[PDB]
């Protein structure tokens, strides 16, 4: 029952059933840039739904 | 197939125009085959969703 | 006698006035009720029930109406073709008229809420393929290509996977309620457009039909309500009933 | 004791306002339904898209069957002309059948069975809408009661039947009627015959006729030994009240032809929905 | 010293000094739409800095 699925993000939804599971590249999830790593000082814009 | 990809670069942010962080490859390692009479139009479609998109350094629009 | 003054409204008969009139049979006792399955208390109970959408409502079907109850999909030779399109406006003339939902909301001036359309693939079991179903909110006419339609609310369906799929039409309005949309000023209350595209292709092996059909079922969701009770335009006393 | 073989899941809920919407994000298969079962998709907004919280206070009170039906509608038009073929007799006997007018009929036929009380209103005037000082008598003649054979008939003595006396100038007469069927409910559809026996083609007008719906006769007359000089038009309106309904069914999509059956014009079968040129064009 | 001022929003800043104070129309500040008044069910996008 790993084949059976449905991922939703934004106003879009995919339903996959002959899936081969899901790969998380290099075992890491995407994440907004943390303050320690950040360098540019202006406040970034994070549109969310309209882009993700 | 589905693959989640985290941001990868030597810098925290970068130009979406001058630098491509990675490429996606789709290669037929074992060639398509089927008996004549079966549907011959076998398409491949790519759907992608950016995740945790962040932008900075606002100015006017630049296409490249 | 007690001092009284008649006010405007006196002697009038308002068809919707909920008053008390004298009983013709004093002491009468109605046959007692018994249990009967299927009692309904509110029309909404019915609007939540899926009924068939005549998406294939062509002028060439009128003489063979059964054909309107389902539309086809077949092996494409070109990628990303458009399979079918129609308005989501439920109280509007068109595909929705065939559904119990559309017929009922035509007894009300306004409505509000989310709708759902379920598509059922009735092809052979050996057929597979993925379709892109989208709902484009007001503003844009029918998307010219799949790449445009894809920018709206959508679902990507696969047959092999599940035989049925449900597209949800979120209530996305400016006003809390919509009046029935029609050409003209009332196009303001249009709900939008639904489009069905080929994500990949209808694939089938040797031995199976290259054309199959889909049945579209539609109904309302829990947040659906209607107001301002009116008469339906969908019935006529063309002649005298004998 | 010396023998061992001799020893509804769904319920109601009160929902005054429409259900709300809750927030969700980027995350079990609830989009794909098995509609082959005969069930309606239990998938809502939060499943197929990212939503915001919405405090929905939309009321469901107006869609209650009571507010839908308790609206007086025309169920009959009775005429008593002075010069002609109709009734230059000064009286009229009308068999009670409310299925002669579509607007109301189609609404009721949404259900198979219905039980209710009713408010009848009698709007009377001359055929042109004018009113004159004319005294009238309306009388309910239940099944079995003797029907008036004339304007002088003894039946107008109305010692037991209920009668109403009103002037064409007084406001409309109005009364309340109880649920009178001998059955638990009136039924718009009776898939059967009223009696036993063979059902030869001569007696096929029997099919669909349900005695439990036959409420008798409604009689009316001008109150006089002598003929009245005025033509009279009586419109009867009915307002359903205290109603309960069972078993919803498809809504009529073909014009009505007869009061007592669902016969339809076979040569001109109307499509439920309007048509267009292509399935890909609006 | 009401004339003297400086308002900043986004990556922009105005410095006004011969100002006549500031008016708040009908005594109300702008605000994102509250859930009780909201009607549309999709999650709105609130770009922030790139638009405000
Ligand atoms: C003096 C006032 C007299 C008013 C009496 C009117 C009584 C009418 C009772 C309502 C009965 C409901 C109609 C029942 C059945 C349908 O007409 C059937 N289809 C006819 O066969
Ligand atoms: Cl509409
Ligand atoms: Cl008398
Ligand atoms: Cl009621
Ligand atoms: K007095």
């Amino acid at each position: 029952s790993d084949r059976v699925a449905q991922l939703t993000i934004g106003n879009s939804t995919i339903t996959t059933q002959e899936a081969a599971n899901i790969v998380i590249a290099y075992g890491e999830w995407p994440e907004y840039c943390p303050d320690t790593d950040a360098t540019a000082v202006d406040k970034p814009t994070r549109p969310d739904v309209s882009v993700n | 197939a589905t693959i989640i990809v985290p941001y990868m670069n030597t810098v925290p942010f970068d130009s979406a125009l001058n630098h491509c962080n990675f490429g996606l490859l789709v290669i037929p390692v074992v060639p398509l085959d089927f008996n004549t009479g079966a549907t011959s139009e076998i398409p491949i479609t790519v759907t992608i969703a950016p995740m945790c998109a962040e932008f900075a350094g606002l100015r006017q629009a630049v296409k490249q | 006698g007690i001092p009284t003054e008649l006010k405007p409204g006196t002697n009038q008969f308002l068809t919707t006035d909920d008053g008390v009139s004298a009983p013709i049979l004093p002491g009468f006792h109605p046959t007692p009720p018994i249990h009967i399955p299927g009692e309904v208390h509110n029309l909404l109970e019915i609007c939540r029930v899926e009924t068939i959408l005549e998406v294939n409502n062509l002028k060439t079907n009128e003489t063979t109406p059964m054909q309107r109850l389902c539309f086809p999909v077949s092996v494409q030779s070109k990628t990303g073709e458009l399979c079918a399109a129609f308005r989501a406006d439920p109280g509007r003339d068109g595909p929705w008229q065939s559904t119990i939902l559309g017929q009922l909301c035509r007894y009300y001036t306004q409505w509000s809420g989310s709708l759902e359309v379920t598509f059922m693939f009735a092809g052979s079991f050996m057929a597979t393929g993925k379709m892109l179903i989208a709902y484009t909110p007001p503003g844009g006419n029918v998307p010219a290509d799949r790449i445009t339609a894809m920018l709206g609310t959508h679902v990507i369906w696969d047959f092999g996977l599940q035989s049925s799929v449900t597209l949800v039409v979120p209530w996305i309005s400016n006003t809390h309620y919509r009046a029935h949309a029609r050409a003209g000023y009332f196009d303001y209350y249009t709900t939008g457009i639904i489009t069905i595209w080929y994500q990949t292709n209808y694939v089938v092996p040797i031995g199976a039909p290259t054309t199959a059909y889909i049945v579209a079922l539609a109904a309302a969701q829990d947040n659906f309500t209607m107001k301002l009770c009116k008469d339906t335009e969908d019935i006529e006393q063309t002649a005298n009933i004998q | 004791d010396p023998i061992a073989d001799m020893i509804s899941l769904t319920a109601l809920q009160v929902l005054p306002t429409a259900a709300n919407t809750e927030a969700s994000s980027h995350r079990v298969v609830p989009a794909l339904q098995a509609a082959e079962t005969g069930a309606s998709s239990n998938a809502s907004d939060k499943n197929l898209i990212e939503t915001r919280c919405v405090l929905n206070h939309h009321s469901t009170q107006e869609t209650a069957i009571g507010n839908f039906f308790s609206r007086a509608g025309l169920v009959s038009i009775i005429t008593m002309p002075t010069t002609g073929t109709q009734n230059t007799d000064g009286y009229v006997n009308w068999d009670i059948d409310l299925m002669g007018y579509a607007q109301l009929r189609r609404k009721c036929e949404l259900f198979t069975y219905m039980r209710f009380d009713a408010e009848f209103t009698f709007v009377v005037a001359k055929p042109n809408g004018e009113l004159v000082p004319q005294l009238l008598q309306y009388m309910y003649v239940p099944p079995g009661a003797p029907k008036p054979t004339s304007r002088d008939s003894f039946a107008w003595q109305t010692a037991t039947n209920p009668s109403v006396f009103v002037k064409m100038t007084d406001p409309p007469a109005q009364v309340s009627v109880p649920f009178m069927s001998p059955a638990s409910a009136y039924q718009w559809f009776y898939d059967g015959y009223p009696t036993f026996g063979e059902h030869l083609q001569a007696n096929d007008l029997d099919y669909g006729q349900c005695p439990n719906n036959m409420m008798g006769t409604f009689s009316i007359r001008t109150v006089g030994i002598e003929k009245s000089p005025h033509s009279i038009t009586l419109r009867v309106y009915m307002r359903i009240k205290h109603v309960r309904a069972w078993i919803p069914r498809p809504l009529r999509n073909q014009p009505y032809l007869f009061k007592t059956n669902p016969n339809y014009k076979g040569n001109d079968i109307k499509c439920t929905s309007t048509s267009r040129d292509k399935i890909t064009t609006l």
